[PDB]
């Protein structure tokens, strides 16, 4: 039995050298070969090179040597990646999977894989986001229907935007992660609710976002 | 001495035993690899020079 | 140097069988793999071989072809197809995969939600204004454009689609416009229009200065 | 491959001759005797494959 286990999420600066690594925790470290491979947003899977920890023979693709440095130990049983003059094309999720190309008359695809290390690249910081609620007319509504709105600007990255403390979840529309041109991210959420209930009923948008350890609680406000 | 890979000194042993067995594996020396022989035959395989 | 090109979208209903190659410059010595994975996830094996299945991956899931060719197969869709399948050529050292073919459960096309609402005087006493436009529960091509003042313009909002509903296989796409609140009190109306693959109109809804 | 098929390996060693048609599945450490060997060693007690 085999199983493996990466790192947590990294952000630093551009032009700087990022450090990660994977335990090769399961079977044996001698028994165990290890391997790093990119995948970018919006991109396939890439690979970066191969480790093996008894053998010690390490390779690299053709676009990354240099730098990409891979090297590894047994004292620690994992396989050590550093990525030097990171660009800030470099944002990306980096994955480490076990190379069955080692042994017995297996061939080099992965068996079993990690859970993912996230390395991001931006000239911002940790902070928390600002967030601030819609006003829509009462004329908006249409159908039985009407929308609230919950919006997240300038944070650095997961931002869960919740409903009625979580409770509402029917119709709910999310952005995927988009940034800035100052470096930041945003996020917004939008829901679509019974029209009747708009100004009859009390709702509520939330915001939290674990990296800073803060929340935001806004009420939402028709307007005409 | 030996200290630079260019004008590196070699040595020409020969008339004489080497008990690889204690020397050459004494604690000093970290690593040790061979090719196309196996240490512990070559503690036995012998040569002419 | 050896690359690929799996050929890029699919859309199935459960029970019929679909067909997916990744094409090649050179053969591969049948040293070819394909992966199940959800977007942005670790990838999970299913085909090792050209003609072997892994332990764990039921027989629905199977693949064909040699050399410089391959094409992977499900006999039958289920819920849990889910997910993007990416072909992997293992031939040589340096390892390549491909762009990852995405099926997506096919529920049948359906109307969308459009909405609208302006700015709050939170986001107006900051000197900005924003204006979200909505579509919601709809395939996944769309469109969203301005007509302030009457007039056209272009290349002012976000537009951004969400990933597949897995209840009913329909999208939504939240769009919102940022500008200055000079920009905002200059018109005399803000108006959201949107197109869509289905939609009788470019559903029209503004606002003026003081609502 | 360049640079690769590392499936394919051989013993180099092995505390006696393998018998006519016989199979060792195990990739047990070979024993060293001058010293203990758990883990990984270096003479006589390296990865045999």
């Amino acid at each position: 039995q085999v199983q493996l286990v990466q790192s947590g999420a990294e952000v630093k600066k551009p032009g700087s050298s990022v450090k990660v690594s994977c335990k090769a925790s399961g079977g044996t470290f001698s028994s165990y070969a290890i391997s790093w491979v990119r995948q970018a947003p919006g991109q396939g899977l890439e690979w970066m090179g191969r480790i093996i920890p008894i053998f010690g023979t390490a390779n690299y693709a053709q676009k990354f040597q240099g730098r990409v440095t891979i090297t590894a130990d047994e004292s620690t049983s994992t396989a050590y990646m550093e990525l030097s003059s990171l660009r800030s094309e470099d944002t990306a999720v980096y994955y480490c999977a076990s190379l069955a190309s080692y042994s017995s008359g297996w061939e080099d695809v992965f068996d079993i894989w990690g859970q993912g290390t996230m390395v991001t690249v931006s000239s911002a910081s940790t902070k928390g986001p600002s967030v601030f609620p819609l006003a829509p007319s009462s004329k908006s509504t249409s159908g039985g229907t009407a929308a609230l709105g919950c919006l997240v600007k300038d944070y650095f990255e997961p931002v869960t935007v919740s409903w009625n403390s979580g409770a509402l979840t029917s119709g709910v529309h999310t952005f995927p992660a988009v940034l800035q041109s100052s470096g930041l991210y945003s996020l917004s959420s939008v829901v679509t609710v019974p029209s009747s209930s708009l100004g009859t009923q009390t709702y509520i948008c939330n915001v939290n976002h674990k990296p800073s350890n803060t929340k935001v609680d806004k009420k939402v406000e028709p307007k005409s | 001495r030996f200290a630079s890979v260019y004008a590196w000194n070699r040595k020409r042993i020969s008339n004489c035993v080497a008990d690889y067995s204690v020397l050459y594996n004494f604690a000093p020396f970290f690593a040790f690899k061979c090719y196309g022989v196996s240490p512990t035959k070559l503690n036995d395989l012998c040569f002419t020079n | 140097d050896i690359q690929m090109t799996q050929s890029s979208s699919l859309s199935a209903s459960v029970g019929d069988r679909v067909t997916i190659t990744c094409r090649a410059s050179q053969g591969i010595s049948s040293w070819l793999a394909w992966y199940q994975q959800k977007p942005g996830k670790a990838p999970k094996l299913l085909i090792y071989d050209a003609s072997n299945l892994e332990t764990g991956v039921p027989s629905r899931f199977s693949g064909s072809g040699s050399g410089t060719d391959f094409t992977f197969t499900i006999s039958s869709l289920q819920p849990e197809d889910i997910a993007t399948y990416y072909c992997q050529q293992y031939d040589n050292l340096p390892l390549t995969f491909g762009g990852g073919t995405k099926v997506e459960i096919k529920r049948t096309v359906a109307a969308p939600s459009v909405f609208i609402f302006p700015p709050s005087d939170e986001q107006l006493k900051s000197g900005t204004a924003s204006v979200v436009c909505l579509l919601n529960n709809f395939p996944r091509e769309a469109k969203v454009q301005w007509k302030v003042d009457n007039a056209l313009q272009s290349g002012n909002s976000q537009e951004s689609v969400t990933e597949q509903d897995s209840k009913d296989s329909t999208y939504s796409l939240s769009s919102t416009l940022t500008l200055s609140k000079a920009d905002y009190e200059k018109h005399k109306v803000y108006a959201c229009e949107v197109t869509h693959q289905g939609l009788s109109s470019p559903v029209t809804k503004s606002f003026n200065r003081g609502e | 491959k360049v640079g690769g098929n590392y499936n394919y390996l051989y013993r180099l060693f092995r505390k006696s001759n393998l018998k006519p048609f016989e199979r060792d599945i195990s990739t047990e450490i070979y024993q060293a005797g001058n010293k203990p060997c758990n883990g990984v060693a270096g003479f006589n007690c390296y990865f045999p494959l």
